[PDB]
């Protein structure tokens, strides 16, 4: 028998519910979320690191014509000079005076040790949402995982749970996102093939060891004017390091709703937002006829001093007279008063002590114990301590938050 | 890749400094320095092969020298004479071929020099090496006990491949001491037993290989004629301070040792703050003797994260609402704090306390109503 | 539970930090942390000398010519001065 | 013969007065104060300095367990950790695995060098006053140092003086004062027993050599996880050092009225404020009757130039004639004019020159040569030099500081 | 309180930073560094007794330290191998027992090291050392001539005492080389000519005293049984890196040398200010090449005191009333200045300019009248 329900997406805290069918004993139902990671569909386009400029030994021709060719090396640059005189340890390298020519050469490559701090550029879209559920009902536990889309059910061995579409929708990742050393940033890198000198993506490559490196660092050679031989060069500041200097706060400490971003599959696990509705089909085997559930007469509810706080402040007690031994689920039919325990053992004429966590100044909520419904009204004070490390159980709802005394004072 | 080391030779370089602080030709010229380790280590590449004998028989405590004088050969000296420094003397952790490891105090220059011997030389290159820490909670010495975090240190063991460096065939190496200016003619002379390859153009281009003092066809000034040795074939590094050969193709590939290897390392933990709780707020009595980081962020639809490196013993007033607030402090785990609705007054008894209770919470909904 | 990838795995599965591996000190129950199988070795420690050149047994250097054998062979009570 | 007067409380500046009787020539009576200390009662309660934590060697029991009982030593924090395997230079310090515990403890005691750097906390009240003053009467000099209440007298050689209560009473010290290294601050330290870490008074003790001291520095012990044996601990920053860093200006350079402050008895000496009333009796041995005192008549005034300032600016000349040669005191009855000289040698028909100072634009003041009064007036110009190192000998008064020309103009 | 050093012994500490930049067991471990002097003197306390031979007969040029060998005995070394350094080398000033005094420029860490050839260690701790001056007018070196104030400086004489140190019974010290793992069982092997005691829970708790190798019953692993020696009786300090005895009572005391004493002390005098006089004010013309403090205050009911460190050549303007002010520049004695009325205009002016003179004085009280 299916049972439509709406469950808030707040991992860790439960959501009590009661499912009832005519001619059948009521069954307790609780739904708890233990993990919820949203995994965007990524697509790498290039990686980058700090370029290491290499300058090959300059070739000189003793007064003969010289000119280079065009190669596929990254940021290749030729400059031919006329009227030089190189001086090595044994001086006068060329025999020919004021007519020899030398040509420079410079091309960039990935640093030998940049295999450990390479920055990966990613493009992400269409953020899904996968949740690991945990549901129990009538003394049996079920552990399962399912998606959030409205079609595919994450099936257990016996269960069939269809998690409906989630009302709210957001993604902490922007359109473009970079990755380095396990920290997930939020940048807008230049696209492939369009570099900018001194900014991020100064040197591009499809893979770490790939030979198709493309870079632009606007190197410009200079005509040597020193007695000995050395090829001078001027280079723009490294772009990746410059980005690293003022990288800013990573998304691990900036994403809203409390998501903690993992790096290996680029997850956003364990954060709370919105309401995810589900449709659970309970197998018929779990139910039981109404002739087996204990019957109870004269159920009365007395309320001890409570506090509407995150923790289980409110106390409860019941008086009854049953006819046979058994265990009877308990649950309250109010949307702003969550109980503590579902199954309880019922003796002939005993008393049960409960706990609950209200969010309303007055406790006008109906408690349903094994089918019998009772109402009890009370009045209790705000909490004393005003900082807790436990998230709240219910919402304000802006209706029951106003006391009965204030209500009859206004009206 | 290649690992045999008997057919490569060191070379001279134009060191920007020297012993006398001048542009100098030294056999200990250095090309690159790397400081991408979270330990302070440094990989230095020099122009004098370390840890190898004259013929390259892989002796631990010998290194090639590439002497100054003409008829240049490769000699060796004891390894104890080597000593590198940045601002004060610093230790050495390994050596193999062109590269030698290091660990030096922060400074502004890197020096490698030969302490004693017939010739003393040095080489300094401007490179800003500054103290770096791991994670947060800037420290100065690694603590005895602390949280373990993932570091990245160089591997001091020599047999760890980190990269790919090339060599090329040696180029011409001219010498001035092979020419004589005695009278109105040019004389050349090779060393005892060596066959130089003289060649120069005055009147027309000419070459040749000789063994003793040889006459010229006829030509006045010997400055315009050159000569070099041809009995050399040892590979050299692709340095920017050598004459390129005619072909200049890759001959052999050898390794750059000391691969950067991930590892663990301790980091200090701060002093746990003392928390004072006030209505819809929180105050932290933080304390730290060295720069430590404190980051907060809300759990609602807006984050407005804050990061500030606090250094003294201060007190910060944070605002926490119904949604929540998480904060980290140093290397500690994140902790979450949720605020409830507890305002002064009472929602019963009398209206003059009901209005007081309902004013602090939602200070605009009670006003309009 | 699942052992951490940051810690070392013994033959008994005991999880210990990687620093304690290869330090000449048994930090784990079955001794696999300092066994020659998990750590490459040639020369012995400073305080221990190889014995027999066949079994490569290492014993403290103070255990020489003391009058009692300390090896599986009989090369412990000779070549020592008076 | 008693006389009542009020000497202004300004050390170093005398004021001139006379006494008149029946058939007795007036005699000079000037009162001056050389020193005046202001000692308030103190009550030391504790002395503090920078601490030095002494962490005893940890205790380990092999294959067993132990508990630690608290002691009375200052901030004794103790803990026990179970399942430790201590190591030292000789490994295997315990024949037990995950069953032997260790004991960690720490306390706080006075530094071995703070016996000079200690800061003493005081609490002062009921600031009394004593003054040593010089009296010259009849060309006779006396020195007395009496209190300020109108009860205790000061007697030396038939010289009785009574000092009344001061018109205005204050103290330069606040309720709570703190002393270190011979200079006094002004700080509000916590009461004896309520210490707060990281602030002043982190350590309290009755004396530097006391046995039982009390303090709190929130010593908290961490869990030992290192291979060898060593106790971990964290502590708050030393409060005394922080207060020394953020002390502020000492009271030596902040006390008003110029009270330079000593530190051995905690005095406050040599400052001027208010008026102190004085009653003094003179024995008749210094009194001369009118029979032997020369009688002077026909007094006249003329002045060369008058200029009002602090020092003796104006010059006054006197013309007279008498019957006998002797000594005649000269005095100015106006409160805005004083005479530098005290006694003069009178002749038959001589003429003496006198020096006077005045704070009014008009030198309209009368003088009494042996009781013979006469008018004396002139116009005085403002001084050119507006910076000097001598306090003004007279105070500004109304109906005198207004020039006669302007007085006529506004009338 | 005792002064004989034949009843004590050094101990092995755990220095956080040895020469090879790693936690280590060292014999030259230092515990505290006191920096409450006024000339830069430092009282370092280490874990090795100085000024005594092996038996402790008060020899100037000898010092003790425990040996790394397993038969741990107190050994000897020459005194001139001990060096102190923070940033540059420190110059030693004395030594007695654990302590030793030094003096050297500010840095961020204090190190002592044995620079011998056999055993060479270098402990290091993190201590913030900053240069301290006395009084005002911050200086670098004590000037030759100046006023004399009260400094507080450690005295080099070792016979003084200011402190109270304690020693306790030396705790157990087990050695892993006292066990054997021959075939299946354990062999407890004592050293040559000495007695060791073994306490173990091999099967069941047991103990025994022996001086020769014996065979245990029911043992299977070497680790399970540990044997230690019983020849330790000399008193040891209660450092937090030792193991306390079963009682751990105070059983002797020693002095902390180099007490703090007052001493006459020089301090520079700043350049005398040049004053210019203007109506109801003062214009000081100051100058100073180093931070100098100038403080002023009034003589009336309200002090409005001001203190400010100046470092350049600047001028400050002050206002002086009728009651006057005092200003204390640098180290010089206080000087008091009183101001009088010198407003422009004759108080007996024939024209109507009587108001202007009566306007500067009493600016408000003359408008109404
Ligand atoms: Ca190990
Ligand atoms: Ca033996």
């Amino acid at each position: 028998f299916e049972h439509a329900t709406t469950v808030p997406n707040v991992p860790g805290i439960p959501y009590k519910a009661l499912v009832e069918r005519a001619g059948y004993a009521p069954l307790n139902l609780e739904i708890t979320v233990v993990s919820s990671e949203l995994t965007p569909s990524t697509n790498k386009e290039y990686v980058t690191c700090k370029f290491h400029t290499v300058i090959p030994s300059p070739q000189v021709k003793c007064c003969g014509s010289l000119e280079c060719k065009a190669s596929s090396k990254a940021d290749y640059t030729c400059r031919v000079f006329g009227g030089v005189y190189p001086f090595m340890w044994g001086g006068a390298q060329c025999f020919c005076d004021s007519e020899n020519t030398q040509l420079s050469e410079a091309y960039v490559e990935f640093a030998p040790d940049c295999t450990i701090d390479h920055a990966v550029a990613l493009k992400v879209h269409t953020a899904a949402l996968k949740v690991g559920l945990r549901i129990v009902y009538g003394n049996t536990t079920a552990h399962l995982d399912t998606f959030v889309n409205g079609v595919t059910p994450g099936s257990s061995r016996d269960l069939k749970v269809i998690a409906g579409p989630i009302s709210a929708a957001f993604s902490p990742f922007d359109h473009k996102v970079v990755i380095r050393k396990g920290l997930v940033y939020n940048y807008d890198f230049p696209e492939y093939g369009a570099m900018k000198p001194g900014a991020f993506g100064d040197i591009q490559a499809s893979s770490l060891d790939a030979t198709d490196i493309v870079a632009r660092t606007d190197i410009r050679l200079l005509k040597p004017s020193v007695k000995n031989i050395h090829v001078p060069y001027t280079q723009a500041v490294s772009g990746y390091e410059m980005w690293k200097n003022n990288s800013g706060r990573p998304l691990q400490e900036t994403a809203p709703f409390g998501c903690k971003i993992e790096v290996e599959p680029l997850r956003a696990s364990n954060c709370a937002y919105g309401h995810i509705p589900i449709s659970i089909d309970i197998p018929d085997a779990a139910f039981v006829r109404s002739s087996e559930s204990p019957t109870i007469l004269e159920v009365s509810c007395t309320v001890a001093d409570c506090i509407y706080s995150a923790d289980f402040g409110g106390s409860l007690t019941l008086q009854y007279k049953a006819d046979r031994e058994g265990h009877c689920p308990v649950h309250s039919h109010s949307t702003t008063a969550v109980l503590k325990e579902a199954t309880t053992h019922v003796t002939a004429t005993g008393s049960i002590t409960l706990h609950f966590s209200t969010s309303s100044p007055q406790a006008n909520f109906i408690v349903s114990l094994c089918g019998k419904k009772t109402t009890c009204n009370a009045e209790c004070k705000p909490p004393a301590d005003h900082i807790i490390g436990e998230p709240h159980k219910v919402d304000q709802e802006f209706q029951a938050a106003v006391s009965k005394t204030s209500w009859n004072w206004l009206l | 890749i290649t690992d045999d080391f008997t057919l490569t030779s060191p070379y001279l370089g134009f060191c920007p400094y020297c012993r006398h602080s001048a542009p100098c030709f030294s056999p200990i010229k250095i090309e690159n320095v790397w400081d991408e380790s979270d330990d302070g280590s440094i990989r230095i590449q020099v122009s004098a092969q370390f840890g190898y004998n004259q013929a390259g028989t892989a002796d631990v405590t010998k290194f090639r020298y590439m002497s100054y004088d003409h008829d240049h050969d490769i000699k060796e000296d004891s390894m104890e004479k080597i000593a590198i420094s940045t601002s004060g003397p610093c230790r050495r952790l390994g050596h193999k071929g062109y590269f030698l490891l290091a660990q030096c105090p922060p400074g502004d220059s890197v020096t490698v020099s030969i302490t004693s011997g017939a010739s003393e030389n040095s080489c300094t290159v401007e490179k800003k090496i500054r103290r770096k820490f791991v994670g947060r909670e800037e420290y100065l010495f690694p603590p005895v006990q602390g949280k373990l975090v993932k570091c990245h240190v160089y591997d001091r063991l020599k047999e760890t491949s980190a990269g790919y460096i090339t060599m090329h065939r040696p180029g011409p190496h001219a010498y001035k001491s092979y020419l004589k200016e005695a009278s109105g003619e040019v004389y050349i002379k090779p060393p005892s037993g060596k066959n130089v390859t003289y060649e120069c153009k005055c009147g027309d281009y000419s070459t040749g290989i000789v063994s003793t003092q040889t006459k010229m066809n006829g030509c006045t000034k010997a400055r315009q004629c050159i000569a070099y040795k041809l009995d050399q074939t040892k590979w050299v590094f692709n340095s920017p301070d050598l004459i390129r050969h005619t072909d200049h193709s890759v001959q052999g590939k050898l390794h750059i040792p000391f691969r950067l290897t991930p590892t663990v390392c301790p980091v200090p933990l701060a002093h746990t703050p003392t928390v004072t709780k006030w209505f819809k707020g929180i105050t932290l009595h933080l304390t730290a003797t060295r720069p430590t980081l404190l980051t907060t962020r809300k759990l609602g639809l807006r984050a407005d994260a804050t990061a500030e490196w606090i250094t003294g013993t201060t007190s910060r007033n944070f605002s926490v609402g119904r949604e929540g607030l998480e904060y980290v402090w140093g290397n500690h785990e994140p902790v979450r704090v949720w605020a409830q609705e507890s305002a002064p007054g009472d929602p019963h008894g009398w209206p003059h306390e009901i209005i007081i209770h309902y004013y602090h919470r939602h200070p605009v909904y009670t006003v309009i109503v | 539970k699942t052992c951490a990838e940051s810690d070392f795995v013994c033959n008994n599965g005991q999880c210990v930090p990687s620093r304690w591996k290869c330090d000449g000190d048994p930090d784990c129950e079955d001794g696999s942390d300092e066994s020659p199988e998990q750590c490459h070795m040639r020369t012995c420690r400073i305080h221990e000398i190889s014995c027999g050149a066949h079994s490569t047994q290492c014993i403290p250097v103070s255990w020489r010519c003391d009058g009692e054998n300390d090896c599986d062979s009989g090369e412990d009570e000779e070549n020592c001065g008076n």
